[PDB]
């Protein structure tokens, strides 16, 4: 009825709807997990450089859980610029570069974009479009020692701060006045570079803390660290959305017979749509097919004589929706007869249906008409005693209605 | 010297299983018919990509080397068979200025009686290896005959090239150009044939 | 199945209920055009069990029982004819329904002639139809009776080629494989179109959706949905076009049906080439085979010959036939086959003298 | 406007593709109609089925609103007797056909 | 002549080569009508000099 936009509906087959399977779950395929980054060699070392000369390890060609930088109990802060704490997880670098230090705990502030003061304009400037983490933790039981630690250095004197990341190791003597250095100190002659001098009694501002800056690069080159490879089970038989190796889709999943070589992953049909795939993680051929749809049409005797109706659904085998299969699709609301009369309501492969015995919607194979076997020899022949004149009517169209539209009025007006 | 290079030369162009079908692909492929250069070892230009094989008993080649200068001065691909396996590094190399094989690094990674066949290219940042190897019958030249190479390698190196050479009994060197071709998938999902469609009014039909 | 495209095309309004509305008329024409062909019999006429037709031999024709029941000439036509949202309807009329209709057709042809297509069948022995068919074209019915092994014998070896043609080539039914090839590629080039852009940063529905801020990505939707939409309209207005053609070669063949195969046609090159004695249908994939009978002339003498001849001063003219001379002797015989009969008064009718007739002979004209 | 412009000029189009494709289809019926004038009402039609069922004997055009009707006049036989039937009797040692 | 808008145009898909197909469809079918009312006639027959 609202289909065709009116309260009475005469007989026939209206395709009403369309009818469409939906995904019942997701799935995901990956290689299995392996080549994972040796993170544990830049945290758990046992000790670093000068803050004014810090020194830098590698990691590159492997996957890791970057979570455990703030889940591990062994990390007193952790901070992420231009990338996310749980997305670190999902993304993707060229390179990772760890550059390791020690400062003061006061100081742990300067390890920021655009900061100033000693550490940022002497020792490790920060840029605004800086991509990493910044991973800090106390180290009064690491780097501390009992006459002072001596090993870590950090710049106080230089003739301009520092430019970005600019690791100036030089020792020259610095002229803050007039004497002239020479090779050493003197009244007003400096050196550039201050002692920390850890011991174990400090107060938790003067404490040693470590410090890790993630520095990672994007390239105009690929990715060489990554995330983990999330993967789940995987599900044959019913329609699902899938995803394999980055490839996505959704249909029915099944085994199949298709030999691919063992370099090829993905099949295709003539007209470029994927129609296989390998598993990743057992490599197996799965063809894909289609998630199942079609039309649904309503079969109506109208409603000047029932308010019955069968439903068709069209191409549709009844497992994905009296029920009854025909070749046009699952049928439901109609009784199948074995009887065969003339073609009432069409729906398609011979089969057809009508308003019978009180009375539904029945479903027969149509009949072409009575069987005659004509009572031919070599010697009889039948020959007509009377007529009847027959009038017979044809109705044939001559003439559409006459139509004008102004085409600027239609359009503008 | 030069010779034909007949039909020789085609690679599969992706990762996708076809079959029963005839594919159009645009690519960087050799052309039907042209010549390849021909030698019993210079510097010589990339282009595009190459096209190198060579007819073997000897095993007397070994390997290449790929890059802009071929120097210490930067980064650049060595390839070697290294008797056991296929060994490869990107590094500015310091070995001699003509380098041979006895009778900074930034990457690293480890895999006439015959016909070695190979194709090289480099598309953003990666490093294309096809290959195969067949048995033969002619001695001086590419055998007249049909044969599709395989990938062996896809390498995330990041590092570009102009020029390559060749570490070590002949060898024979083609261009790969931007060629439209109609390629034949059987059954089992090889390529059995091809058409280069710019070759003559017939390919083009 | 994307939402956020789902709602922009709602400001397009009816579009997609009429090129539905469109393509559900071709659909039902189809029907339609086939409903028109085979289903020109009142009653599924059956042959007998023996097969008395005068040395005619329909076999090839008729069904085969062990096969769909289709005959050896219609399985021959059968081997050499040969998804996103897109769905393909089966017809109303199965293979095995189109071969029960040139079935009957044919059986009530052989055991009835022309009188099955007018009212109720009425049987004739086979031979004695033919000698109407003959009368027909205007050649006496003793000359198929005086002939009658001659002209089965060359009619079963007529249907003999039939056989060989539609065995050692497909390149006759080239008409039903370019319907087949047509809608094929039609459908072919519409999937195909899916994956261009239209001028949108991807073909891939999900991938700008994925890059892109929601007032950016509509903008680059917009133009998937202006492409695939204008995609759909050429397909159906390409279909409609497409089945206007097809429905004046039902109609063609509708009326084949009724003139060739229901009767005799007097229409010239209507009914294949040469005097049209009958035609036989046989069902092929999406079509309608007519094999159709004729009579050809083969083996022409000159004669001399005249308008009238001249008697007792009367001008006679021939009453059926014309007249003509072997050289020495003046004969009449009919037009179509020559047969020469002796010169009388009821061979003949008289008009007026002699001297109006350009070219008149003189005889004389026996009377019996 | 240019939205509304191309939107209602692509509406328009597809009406006027339509109405043109109609228009071809209801030319074939109406030079049908004046085939069936000239063949069944100014002429007896020999044409199987042409003008009605059974044997035409002449047929009368009635107007409808945009088409005609034709009322086609047709003899049909009806009460059939079976005979034997000869292709030719002999007589005096010769043959004699049906005239 | 243009190769940028050249360019352009082959984001749009068939729908160039279609246009171009139907059109070598309507030429084709113009002297298949010419032979269908024209070449009727197995033998070219000529009228006697009288
Ligand atoms: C023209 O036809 C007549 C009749 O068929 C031929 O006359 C007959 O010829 C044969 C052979 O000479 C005789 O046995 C018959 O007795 C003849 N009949 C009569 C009534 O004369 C005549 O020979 C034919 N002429 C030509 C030029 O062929
Ligand atoms: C992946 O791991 C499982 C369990 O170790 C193993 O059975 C399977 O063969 C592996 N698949 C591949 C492709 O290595
Ligand atoms: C319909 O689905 C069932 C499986 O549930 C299958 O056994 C049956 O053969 C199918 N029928 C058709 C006609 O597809
Ligand atoms: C049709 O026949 C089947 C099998 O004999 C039977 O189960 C069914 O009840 C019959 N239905 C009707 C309405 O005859
Ligand atoms: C012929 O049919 C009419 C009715 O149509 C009937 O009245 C008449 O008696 C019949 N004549 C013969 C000879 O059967
Ligand atoms: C090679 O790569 C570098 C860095 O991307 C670039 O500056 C240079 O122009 C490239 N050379 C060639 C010949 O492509
Ligand atoms: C009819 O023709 C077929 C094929 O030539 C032949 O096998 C069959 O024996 C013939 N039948 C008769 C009754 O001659
Ligand atoms: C008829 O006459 C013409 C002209 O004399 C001649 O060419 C022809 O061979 C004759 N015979 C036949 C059978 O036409
Ligand atoms: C027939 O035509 C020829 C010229 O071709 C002429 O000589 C002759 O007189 C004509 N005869 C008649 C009866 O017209
Ligand atoms: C035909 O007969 C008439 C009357 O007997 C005669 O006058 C005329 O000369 C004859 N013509 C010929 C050509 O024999
Ligand atoms: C005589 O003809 C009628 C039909 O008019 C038919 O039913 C009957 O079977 C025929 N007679 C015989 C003996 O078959």
């Amino acid at each position: 009825k609202c289909t065709l936009k009116s309260f009475t509906v005469e007989k026939g087959i209206y395709q009403t709807s369309n009818f469409r399977v939906q995904p019942t779950e997701s799935i995901v395929r990956f290689p299995n997990i392996t080549n994972l980054c040796p993170f544990g060699e830049v945290f758990n070392a046992t000790r670093f450089a000068s803050v004014y000369a810090w020194n830098r390890k590698r990691i590159s060609n492997c996957v890791a859980d970057y979570s455990v930088l703030y889940n591990s109990a062994s990390f007193s802060t952790f901070k992420c610029y231009g990338v996310s704490p749980t997305k670190l997880n999902d993304l993707c670098f060229t390179n990772v570069y760890a550059d390791s230090f020690v400062i003061r705990g006061d100081e742990v502030r300067q390890i920021a974009p655009g900061q100033t003061g000693k550490i940022a304009d002497y020792n490790y400037k920060l840029p605004d479009d800086f991509t990493g983490c910044v991973i800090a933790w106390n180290s009064n039981n690491l780097d501390s020692k009992v006459g002072g630690n001596y090993n870590y250095l950090f710049r106080l004197f230089r003739k301009s701060n520092l430019k970005p990341f600019e690791r100036d190791i030089s020792t020259e003597i610095y002229q803050a006045g007039s004497t002239p250095c020479n090779g050493v100190e003197g009244f007003n002659c400096y050196f550039p570079l201050q002692s920390y001098g850890f011991q174990p009694t400090n107060g938790v501002g003067y404490q040693p803390y470590r410090v890790v800056v993630l520095s990672f690069e994007l390239l105009h080159a690929p990715a060489t660290v990554c995330g983990p490879k999330k993967s789940t089970n995987l599900v044959k038989n019913k329609c699902v959305n899938f995803n394999f190796n980055g490839l996505t889709g959704t249909g029915v999943l099944t085994e199949s017979n298709k030999k691919f070589l063992p370099f090829q992953q993905f099949g295709r049909d003539i007209a470029d749509t994927t129609d296989a795939v390998r598993d990743p993680q057992t490599l197996e051929i799965l063809d894909i097919t289609p998630c199942s749809f079609g039309g649904v049409s309503v079969i109506t005797p109208g409603t000047n004589t029932s308010n019955q109706v069968a439903v068709l659904y069209q191409g549709v085998n009844c497992t994905e929706v009296n029920v009854f299969q025909t070749r046009a699709g699952c049928l439901i609301g109609a009784e199948h007869v074995n009887n065969s009369y003339e073609c009432d309501i069409p729906i398609g492969a011979g089969i057809c249906a009508s308003y019978q015995t009180s009375q539904s919607v029945i479903a027969y194979t149509m009949s072409l008409g009575a069987e005659n076997s004509v009572a031919y020899s070599n010697n009889s022949i039948a020959i007509p005693t009377n007529f009847t004149i027959s009038v017979t009517t044809e109705i044939l169209p001559v003439s559409m209605t006459k139509t004008s539209v102004d085409c600027t009025m239609y359009i503008c007006g | 010297a030069y010779t034909n290079s007949f039909t020789r030369g085609v690679y599969y162009p992706d990762k996708v299983f076809r079959s029963s079908v005839l594919h159009s692909t645009q690519d960087l492929f050799l052309p039907f018919f042209s010549n390849v250069t021909w030698f019993h070892n210079p510097v010589l230009p990339f282009n595009d990509g190459v096209y190198f094989a060579s007819t073997e008993k000897s095993n007397i080649i070994r390997g290449w080397i790929f890059g802009t200068t071929l120097d210490s001065k930067t980064q650049s691909l060595l390839i070697v068979n290294n008797a056991t396996n296929v060994v490869i590094k990107v590094c500015e190399f310091q070995f001699c200025n003509d380098p041979f094989l006895g009778v900074n690094c930034t990457f690293e990674y480890v895999s006439f009686k015959n016909l070695r066949e190979f194709v090289f290219k480099n598309i953003d940042g990666y490093f294309k290896i096809y290959s195969k190897h067949t048995p033969i019958n002619l001695v001086r030249d590419l055998p007249q005959g049909f044969s599709a190479l395989e990938p062996l390698v896809d390498l995330p190196i990041g590092i570009n090239i102009t020029r390559f050479q060749t570490l070590l009994a002949a060898y024979y060197v083609g261009y790969l150009q931007p060629r439209t071709f109609l390629l034949k998938y059987n059954e089992n999902g090889t390529i059995t044939d091809a058409v280069d469609c710019a070759l003559d009014p017939l390919s083009e039909t | 199945d994307s939402t956020e495209c789902s709602n922009l095309l709602l400001q397009y309004g009816s579009f997609c209920t009429q090129l539905n509305r469109a393509l559900t008329g071709i659909a039902v024409e189809q029907d339609k055009n086939t409903q028109e062909v085979f289903a020109q019999v009142k009653q599924i006429y059956k042959t007998p069990p023996i097969k008395d037709f005068g040395g005619f031999n329909f076999s090839q024709i008729l069904p085969d029982p062990s096969k769909s029941k289709r005959s050896f000439i219609e399985d021959l036509l059968f081997n050499k004819v040969t998804f996103n949202g897109l769905t393909v309807l089966p017809p109303l009329l199965t293979d095995e329904m189109i071969a029960q209709y040139t079935s009957a057709l044919l059986a009530g042809t052989i055991t009835s002639g022309w009188t099955f297509g007018a009212g109720a069948a009425l049987q004739i022995p086979f031979a004695m139809q033919m000698a109407y068919r003959f009368n027909g074209i205007g050649v006496t019915q003793n000359v198929l009776y005086e002939n009658q092994k001659l002209i089965a014998n060359q009619f079963n070896s007529a249907i003999g080629k039939i056989q060989d043609s539609l065995s050692s080539t497909a390149s006759a039914l080239g008409k039903l494989q370019d319907v087949v090839n047509q809608n094929a590629q039609a459908l072919n080039t519409l999937v195909k179109q899916l994956s261009s852009n239209f001028g949108a940063i991807s073909s891939v529905l999900n991938d700008i959706l994925s890059r892109l801020d929601k007032v950016e990505a509509e903008v680059q939707i917009d133009r998937l949905i202006t492409g695939r939409l204008q995609s759909l309209q050429t397909y159906v207005t390409q279909q409609l076009i497409r089945a206007a053609e097809i429905r004046a070669s039902a109609n063609l063949a509708a009326t084949k049906m009724s003139e060739c195969v229901l009767g005799q046609s007097k229409r010239v090159d209507f009914c294949g080439k040469g005097y049209h004695l009958m035609s036989f249908p046989q069902s092929a994939p999406h079509g309608v085979v007519f094999l159709h009978v004729t009579y050809v002339p083969a083996q022409e003498k000159n004669f001399t010959t005249a308008p009238a001849i001249c008697h007792d001063g009367k001008a006679h003219f021939p009453r059926e036939g014309v007249f003509v001379s072997n050289g020495t002797h003046w004969f009449v015989t009919q037009r179509n086959f020559y047969e020469p009969q002796i010169i009388t008064t009821d061979n003949t009718f008289v008009s007026g003298n002699c001297d109006v007739v350009i070219g008149i002979v003189n005889n004389t004209v026996y009377d019996p």
